């Protein structure tokens, strides 16, 4: 969920992985976690 | 969380018990025994004990332990 | 005593762009310009008495 | 490729060695001769000339590994620089020699040194190693 | 084992719709190894690039091959020997043949 | 005295400060050896084009991280604690002498028998005879036996001073209202300066600390003189 | 609209900017300060006056370095700017105690300049022992003046570390663990646990000192049946936590720095580093008397000190290891912000290893009050928290402000830096061992050599300050504006642009688990 | 509040010289006072 | 295209290392500073008393 | 990092002109302290 | 034709290859270090002490004219 047309995602791509992966997740098409693939989805 | 509690565990807890066996076992060398001396407050036997000869104390030490009549 | 919380919820929330050190009205105005100024006066004349006691 | 500062939040280009296909192109807009070049790649790429593949090269990426990787002068400017720096320095303790130190104590008179020098010998001051263990006392000379 | 982890990357790179995400995602994760690719990993991502009409991608591999090797002047011009066939049949040029290495 | 240009400690003049050499020596080649490594190993780090930069598996490294530390650290400690124990065993002293720090100067008790007191000031660098070194002589010098254990005893009357002599390793802090003890043996007759190592005011850098290590009779005779 | 904005705060970023240029204010005069000492020590005799002028330079160098330059940039500068971007939060807790916090720090300086300029001033030393610093060897204004800045600066750092513990604790992601923070984080977090349990002794202590000079008590006058050495004891419990507390946030902007221009996502063990500060952190608190090794305490004392300390060596090992390990397989950048770190790591180690010599009673009867201690306190503060603060300001100098600097030029100050604070502090190892007392206005001539190179050293280290003055002036006027930053996936501070808007995580970013 | 390079900070940046003359003032201020503070000491 | 230091990296190498050994050396020899030295190997002791 | 090109560029005399004001700014004052100390 | 080279592992086998040296240098230093200053020290102090004479070095130290006491 937004409010707006772009939001933070941080991917704990791992349960306990100390490293978060951080990007801007963009409203359109579904983006993937450039560590692990996983896909999220902006639902303005 | 477990995942606290097991980091105590190992990174504080242990370790102490560590250092502890480690400071225990470079003080763990036999002291000196001291002269004996019949002091009437020690050695007490007002009745015999209910095992052995009867003037043996239960975990008994011939090295550190007199009888009332001075060491074995 | 009787609950006014209601109406001075509606005091502190009213849409009027002021800070909330100053939303209750004219009181929270004097009592800040007192506060400042005893503050600002007072540091002054703490720079005043260290410049006397930096002399024999 | 003009990038701007408000772009920060979209996928960006990045040169790095350890990331050789970033998330975008290095030119996004193509002239017509560039959608040509593009339409053509999907055929044999036997059939695009040296200079159509290093055009396609150049539009996906700016700079290649040998250009990102480049050897540079700077450590010239760096170290003479920095020469320059302490040099300078030497400048700053000159004028404080010249004129904020008075003169030393008299006891650093070349006189007073050498019979300083004879009284630590006769109280054998450190005899082991470090100062009257390197007189000779039998030939009155430094060893 | 060796055997296993060139397999799976192979297989990674071989998959028919493979997309420019996924060709990414593998280079851009394989690079992070204490290794220079095999060969056969190279050839299988050579042939995505192939399929995803990518010419760019393709000489931007050959490239991190010799940057992964390091001082190890042998290894690149060993890979290239062995891609020959693939080269030849994709029509792909070396960064070499096309003055990248300048 | 230190000399010029010297890098190390004064030589020994006690056996303790002998005892410290040894025990400097050792650690300083630990802490040169540590310091080698730990800049041998940046220099390895940053030499090479190769890179793995795919997540590291810690847990074994981390063993050799620890323990062999924990081993150095042993090494260490068990001379360090030898030497401190050894400091601290009982010695049956021939003399006690009481020193008391004042602003800014040394004053000397020796009341084993008779009350002998007196101070002891920095010579000022316009009175120095030829020869004499600046900021380190005094007017009145401690004068002691040689090859005896000496109890110094160390207060002040007014601010903390503190009482050093490097090269029979001493330093006994000089606290008003408080008698602490130190053991001086001195190896060998000579002079033996020290220097006031407690901040005490105007004149901290200028109330220095002479030891004159002499015969038995000569200082019998030295003590009968000064009363 | 300034004065809202600039002494009204309630922002974490713009409070943090009020740090850095305190600090950097701060760090101008302690530096003085600093060329002060070593002029009058640049050659034999006596240039200002006796050791009341000179110990009072020493003193107000050390209160400077301290409490107005390092704690307010590490902490106050650092913390406020990184720690709620690191963990996606708002703001601080409380953003309005936070401008206190910072507030305070104006006054403290001005108490402390008071205290020099009336009477004679606090020639006292930073650890302000009685009886020199009582009213009678000490009568007057200058040491009250100095309890009351310490006061304010103890008020300041307390508010402090109850809103950084309170925000890293209560503000993060709700699917984000403690295991889950960046390093920095931890490093501020458990810093921020030691000035609340260490501050509030001091702050008892310096009480103490300041009703047995106004009041008539005699917590530590004997004729009362006080004690001098009960004041040591206090200040020291305070003390060493306080050196830790100097180095720990410089830890996790290390930690950081080398992380990323080693072109890596993450630190190598990442646990073992929380393990490590978390070690440091309480082992800091049971080892105060190794300051205290020449008063006369029983030698079994003296063991456990000598034994507790050396066991410190031990985390701070596994930390140094974890950042080579770091550095091991990575793209390197050899940026200036890595200069820093790779200095630091050289440097604080050789600090460090002196550090655990003096561990040693035995051998700190003969180094303790010398040189030797000011060598080894100078390689972990000149050459470990300043290159920390050095590296941590040349990385997010672009993410504060938007704009770079010139890398030649800053490589330039990296290099004058690095030849200045080696001239000044490698020598005064020789003149420690060789006997060279501390608070000295003069020195037998025997130590002349190693005192004028050291001097010569403190010049060199003074034109890399006017150097850096410089930089950050040319980096202003020219106005180069940050485009791309890499490794934003592995550093969040940077994900919101340079600088990022005055409002940042106004949403806040999504994790799930 | 003014958002951006050169906005974010309490000292304009608008002009290299004004700003030079403010650095000048601000840093040397800091680094005279200590010597200031001497010669206050020294003229007692 | 050559950058600054293509262009000047080899005169701010000279000029500086010339430079900064001129005026070092210029400071340590000719202005009367007292290095005070070991009289090791140095020194002819003098009779003092 | 990548940035744009200087908005407001700063010439080799330009930088020659800061340095020397910002040196001039830490020497002059403590100069003229250090060198009146006698008279003090 | 060019002979397959070892591909796999180089930074592993460098890292092996140069810690196994640092280790042999440690070693090599610190029989150095033992021969040119631990025990260099402990001969200088066991040969000055063997043969001294504390009343002779007094003697000389007198007739020098150093002590206030002799
Ligand atoms: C950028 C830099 C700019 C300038 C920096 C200033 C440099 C100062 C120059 C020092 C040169 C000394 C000198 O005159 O040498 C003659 C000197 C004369 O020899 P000697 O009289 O036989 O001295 C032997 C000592 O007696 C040996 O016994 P001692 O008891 O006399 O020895 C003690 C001495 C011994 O220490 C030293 O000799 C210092 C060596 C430091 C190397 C740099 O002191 C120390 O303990 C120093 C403590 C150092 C702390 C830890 C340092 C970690 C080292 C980092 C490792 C990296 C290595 C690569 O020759 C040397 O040994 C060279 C030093
Ligand atoms: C012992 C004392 C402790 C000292 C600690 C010193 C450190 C304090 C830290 C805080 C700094 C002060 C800022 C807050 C309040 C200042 C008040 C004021 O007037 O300021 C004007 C002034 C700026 O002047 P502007 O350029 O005309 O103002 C642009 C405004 O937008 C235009 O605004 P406007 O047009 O509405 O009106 C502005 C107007 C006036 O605006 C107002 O309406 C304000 C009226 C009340 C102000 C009360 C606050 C006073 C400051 C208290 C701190 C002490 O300003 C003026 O032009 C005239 C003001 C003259 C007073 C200057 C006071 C500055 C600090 C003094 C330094 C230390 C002196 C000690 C002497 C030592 C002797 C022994 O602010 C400053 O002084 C800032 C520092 C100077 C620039 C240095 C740059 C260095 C860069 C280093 C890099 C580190 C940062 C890295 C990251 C960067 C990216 C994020
Ligand atoms: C940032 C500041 C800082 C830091 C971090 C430290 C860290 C340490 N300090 Fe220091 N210290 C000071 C600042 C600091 N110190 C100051 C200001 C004083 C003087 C106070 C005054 O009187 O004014 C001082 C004084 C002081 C004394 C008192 C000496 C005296 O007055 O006589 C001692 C005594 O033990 C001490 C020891 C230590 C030790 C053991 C560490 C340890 O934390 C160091 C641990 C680090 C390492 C050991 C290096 C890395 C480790 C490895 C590479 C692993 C392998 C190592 C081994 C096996 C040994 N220091
Ligand atoms: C952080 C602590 C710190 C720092 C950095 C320093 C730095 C320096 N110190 Fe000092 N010093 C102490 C803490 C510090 N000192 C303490 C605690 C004492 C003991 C006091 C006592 O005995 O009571 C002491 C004592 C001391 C003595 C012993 C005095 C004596 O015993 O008589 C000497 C002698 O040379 C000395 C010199 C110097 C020199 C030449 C520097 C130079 O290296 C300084 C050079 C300049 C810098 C390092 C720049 C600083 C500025 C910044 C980093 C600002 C950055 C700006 C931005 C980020 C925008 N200091
Ligand atoms: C190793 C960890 C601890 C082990 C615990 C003990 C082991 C054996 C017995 C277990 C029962 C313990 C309970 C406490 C009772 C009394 C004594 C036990 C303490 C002990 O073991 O003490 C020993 C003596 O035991 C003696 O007398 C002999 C004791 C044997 C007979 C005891 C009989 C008394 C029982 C009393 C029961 C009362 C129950 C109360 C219930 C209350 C409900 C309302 C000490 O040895 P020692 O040689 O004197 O000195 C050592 C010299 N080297
Ligand atoms: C010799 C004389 C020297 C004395 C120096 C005196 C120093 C300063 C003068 C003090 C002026 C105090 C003015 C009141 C301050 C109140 C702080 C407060 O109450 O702070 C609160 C947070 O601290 C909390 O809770 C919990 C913490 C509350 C702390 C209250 C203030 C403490 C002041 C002195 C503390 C010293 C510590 C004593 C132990 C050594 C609120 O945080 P804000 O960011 O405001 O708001 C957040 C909003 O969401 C609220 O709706
Ligand atoms: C709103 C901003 C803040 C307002 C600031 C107000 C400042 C004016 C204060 C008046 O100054 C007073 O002067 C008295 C002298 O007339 C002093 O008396 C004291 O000093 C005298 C000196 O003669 C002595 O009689 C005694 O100590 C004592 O009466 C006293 O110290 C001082 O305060
Ligand atoms: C007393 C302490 C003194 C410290 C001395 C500081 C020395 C200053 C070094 C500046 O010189 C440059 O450094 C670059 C790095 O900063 C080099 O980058 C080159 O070399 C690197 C490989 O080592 C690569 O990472 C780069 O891609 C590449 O361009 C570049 O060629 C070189 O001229
Ligand atoms: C003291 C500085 C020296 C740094 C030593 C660091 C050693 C780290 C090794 C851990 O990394 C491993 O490397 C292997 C490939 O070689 C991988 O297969 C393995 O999965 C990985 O965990
Ligand atoms: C630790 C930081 C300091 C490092 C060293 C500072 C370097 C010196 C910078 C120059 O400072 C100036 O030097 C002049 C002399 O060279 C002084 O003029 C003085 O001397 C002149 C020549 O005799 C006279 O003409 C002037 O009237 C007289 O004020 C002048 O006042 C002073 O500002
Ligand atoms: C009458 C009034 C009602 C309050 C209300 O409900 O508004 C009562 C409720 C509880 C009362 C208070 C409590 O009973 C406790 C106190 C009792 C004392 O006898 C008078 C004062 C005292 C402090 C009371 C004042 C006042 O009468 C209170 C406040
Ligand atoms: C258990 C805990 C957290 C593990 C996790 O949940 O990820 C880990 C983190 C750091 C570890 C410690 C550090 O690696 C330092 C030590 C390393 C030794 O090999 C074992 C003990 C040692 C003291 C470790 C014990 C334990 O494995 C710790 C404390
Ligand atoms: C967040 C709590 C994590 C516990 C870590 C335990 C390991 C460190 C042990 C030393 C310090 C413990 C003090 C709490
Ligand atoms: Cu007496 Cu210092
Ligand atoms: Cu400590
Ligand atoms: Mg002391
Ligand atoms: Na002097
Ligand atoms: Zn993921």
């Amino acid at each position: 969920p937004s409010i707006t047309n772009k939001r933070i995602v941080g991917c704990i791509c791992e349960e306990d992985n100390s490293t978060v992966i951080w990007f801007w997740l963009h409203k359109g098409e579904a983006q993937r976690c450039p560590s692990c693939g996983t896909h999220y989805k902006l639902v303005p | 969380g477990a995942r606290t509690w097991r980091f105590l565990t190992f990174g504080l807890a242990l370790p102490s018990v560590a250092l502890c066996t480690l400071n225990s076992w470079l003080h763990s060398g036999h002291r000196e025994r001291p002269a004996f001396i019949p002091y009437h407050h020690l050695r007490i036997r007002t009745k015999p004990f209910s095992w052995g000869d009867g003037n043996h104390t239960f975990f008994h030490n011939p090295r550190v332990n007199p009888l009332p009549t001075g060491y074995e | 005593f009787e609950n006014r919380v209601a109406e001075k919820q509606k005091l502190f929330q009213e849409d009027n762009g002021l800070p909330v050190h100053l939303k209750g009205g004219a009181t929270d105005n004097i009592l800040y310009r007192v506060t400042m100024t005893l503050c600002l006066g007072g540091t002054l004349y703490s720079l005043y008495c260290l410049g006397w006691a930096s002399f024999p | 490729s003009v990038v701007k500062s408000e772009d920060y939040a979209l996928p960006s280009y990045v040169d790095r060695r350890d990331y050789p296909l970033p998330d975008v192109a290095h030119v996004k807009n193509l002239s017509a001769s560039q959608k040509a070049l593009k339409e053509k790649e999907k055929a044999s790429w036997s059939s695009l000339s040296i200079d159509e593949k290093v055009e396609l090269y150049r539009l996906k990426f700016k700079e290649s590994f040998a250009e990102m990787n480049r050897s540079t002068n700077e450590w010239k400017t760096v170290v003479g620089a920095a020469m320059f720096f302490i040099g300078f320095t030497a400048l700053l303790l000159i004028w404080e020699k010249h004129y904020v130190y008075g003169p030393i104590p008299h006891t650093f008179e070349e006189e007073w040194v050498a019979k300083q020098t004879k009284r630590m010998l006769d109280m054998k001051v450190a005899p082991i190693q470090g100062f009257s263990a390197k007189w000779d006392y039998d030939k009155n000379e430094w060893k | 084992t060796d055997e296993e982890f060139d397999a799976r990357w192979v297989t990674y790179f071989n998959k028919p719709d493979i997309d420019a995400w996924e060709l990414r995602k593998g280079m851009n994760t394989l690079v992070g190894y204490d290794l220079v690719p095999e060969p056969k990993i190279i050839d299988a991502a050579l042939r995505a690039c192939r399929r995803l009409n990518d010419f760019a991608s393709a000489v931007r591999i050959l490239e991190v091959v010799k940057d992964k090797a390091g001082p190890h002047k042998e290894i690149y011009p060993y890979v290239i020997q062995e891609l020959r066939p693939t080269l030849n049949e994709l029509g792909i040029s070396t960064p070499e043949e096309l003055g990248l290495d300048k | 005295m230190a000399y010029p240009m010297q890098l190390g400690f004064q030589d020994a003049t006690s056996p303790i400060m002998e005892e410290l050499l040894h025990f400097h020596d050792h650690t300083l080649m630990i802490v040169f050896l540590i310091s080698s490594l730990v800049l041998y190993i940046i220099s390895l780090m940053l030499t090479t084009k190769l890179t793995h930069t795919s997540t590291m598996d810690a847990q074994e490294v981390e063993t050799i991280w620890t323990i062999l530390p924990a081993i150095i650290l042993i090494l260490i400690a068990l001379p360090s604690l030898r030497i401190l124990y050894m400091m601290d065993e009982i010695n049956n002293p021939s003399l006690t002498v009481k020193t008391m720090g004042h602003q800014w100067y040394w004053s000397y008790e020796y009341t084993d028998y008779e009350d002998l007191s007196f101070d002891s000031y920095m010579i000022p660098t316009s009175e120095l005879k030829p020869g004499e070194l600046r900021l380190l002589e005094v007017d009145n010098r401690v004068v002691l036996p040689m090859e005896m254990t000496i109890r110094m005893l160390v207060s002040s009357e007014d601010v903390l001073h503190s009482w050093a002599v490097p090269s029979l390793g001493l330093k006994t802090d000089a606290i008003p209202g408080r008698l602490n003890q130190t053991t001086l043996m001195s190896s060998r007759p000579g002079l033996y300066y020290g220097q006031c190592s407690e901040i005490c005011g105007s004149n901290h850098s200028f109330m220095p600390i002479v030891l004159e290590l002499v015969p038995l009779k000569y200082f019998e005779k030295w003590s009968a003189s000064m009363l | 609209m300034f004065i809202n904005r600039w002494l009204f705060s309630t922002n974490h970023k713009d409070i943090g900017t009020l740090y850095l240029l305190f600090g950097a204010w701060a760090g101008m005069v302690g530096t003085a300060l600093s060329l002060l000492i070593r002029a009058e020590l640049g050659q034999p005799g006596t240039l200002l006056g006796d050791d009341q002028i000179y110990n009072v330079v020493v003193t107000a160098h050390a209160f400077v370095m301290i409490f107005f330059m390092v704690m307010p940039i590490m902490i106050g500068g650092f913390g406020n700017w990184l720690v709620p971007l690191m963990i996606g939060a708002p703001d601080m807790a409380f953003p309005r105690m936070n401008n206190m916090s910072f507030w305070l720090l104006p006054p403290s300086f001005l108490l402390l300049l008071a205290s020099s300029m009336v009477e004679a001033g606090a020639g006292t030393g930073w650890t302000v022992y009685p009886p020199l610093a009582g009213n009678l060897a000490h009568a007057g204004a200058s040491v009250d003046l100095t309890i009351f800045s310490l006061h304010l600066a103890g008020v300041s750092s307390i508010l402090g570390a109850i809103n950084f513990i309170t925000t890293i604790i209560n503000m993060k992601p709700p699917a984000m663990s403690q295991y889950q923070t960046p390093l920095f984080v931890w490093s501020v977090m458990i810093t921020a646990v030691l000035l609340l349990l260490s501050l509030p002794v001091l702050a008892a202590g310096i009480t103490m000192l300041l009703t047995d000079r106004n009041l008539n008590t005699t917590f530590f006058d004997p004729a009362g049946g006080g004690d001098p050495i009960l004041y040591q004891h206090l200040f020291w419990f305070f003390g060493h936590p306080e050196v830790y507390i100097l180095i720990l946030p410089g830890f996790g902007m290390i930690s950081h720095i080398v992380t990323y221009y080693s072109g890596k996502k993450e630190p190598f063990g990442y646990m073992g580093m929380v393990w490590a500060m978390m070690s440091i952190g309480f082992l800091g608190f049971i080892v105060w008397a190794h300051h205290m090794f020449t008063v006369g305490m029983d030698v079994d004392t003296r063991a456990y000190f000598t034994s507790a300390t050396m066991i410190i060596a031990i985390p701070t090992g596994v930390k140094v290891f974890s950042w080579l390990a770091t550095l091991h397989g990575g793209n390197i950048k050899w940026s200036p912000a890595m200069m820093w770190a790779l200095g630091f790591i050289f440097l604080f180690t050789v600090g460090g290893l002196t550090g655990i010599v003096l561990a040693n009673s035995s051998l700190d009867i003969v180094l303790h009050d010398t040189y030797y201690v000011v060598a080894h306190f100078h390689y972990v503060l000149s050459m470990g928290a300043v290159f920390a603060i050095m590296g941590g300001f040349v990385h997010w100098f672009p993410l504060f402000s938007g704009y770079t600097l010139n890398d030649t030029w800053a490589k330039i100050h990296f290099a004058i830096m690095f030849v200045g604070v080696n001239m000044t502090f490698f020598p005064q190892h020789f003149l420690g061992l060789s006997g060279m007392p501390r608070r000295y206005s003069d020195y037998p001539d025997a130590y002349t050599m190693w005192n004028t190179i050291s001097s010569m050293g403190s010049f060199i280290s003074l034109t890399a300050v006017m150097l850096m003055v410089f930089i950050i002036w040319e980096a202003f006027a020219s106005k180069r504006e940050v485009l791309t930053v890499d490794l934003t996936t592995t550093n969040l501070e940077w994900l919101n642009g340079c600088p990022p808007p005055y409002h940042t995580f106004e949403e806040p970013t999504y994790v799930n688990l | 509040y003014e958002e951006g390079p050169g906005k974010n900070i309490p000292f304009s940046v608008e002009n290299k010289w004004r700003l030079l003359a403010m650095m000048t003032l601000f840093f040397g201020s800091g680094f005279a006072a200590p010597f200031f503070i001497v010669r206050h000491q020294l003229l007692k | 295209a050559p950058d600054f230091h293509d262009k000047y990296g080899n005169a701010v190498l000279a000029s500086g290392a010339t430079f900064c050994v001129a005026v070092w050396v210029y400071m340590a020899t000719q202005i009367g500073i007292e290095w005070n030295p070991s009289p090791v190997g140095r020194v002819t002791p003098k009779e003092w008393r | 990092i990548t940035a744009k090109p200087a908005k407001t560029p700063t010439s080799p005399k330009e930088q020659a002109i800061g340095l020397s004001v910002t040196f001039l700014s830490f020497l002059l004052p403590a100069g003229w302290v250090l060198y009146h100390l006698d008279n003090y | 034709a060019l002979a397959k080279p070892q591909m796999r592992g180089l930074l592993a086998r460098r890292l092996r290859f140069h810690i196994v040296g640092a280790f042999m240098v440690s070693l090599g230093f610190a029989t150095f270090y033992k021969f040119a200053v631990a025990e260099k020290r402990k001969k200088a102090y066991a040969d000055f002490y063997r043969n001294y004479d504390s009343m002779k070095d007094f003697e000389e130290m007198r007739k020098a004219g150093i002590f206030q006491s002799a």
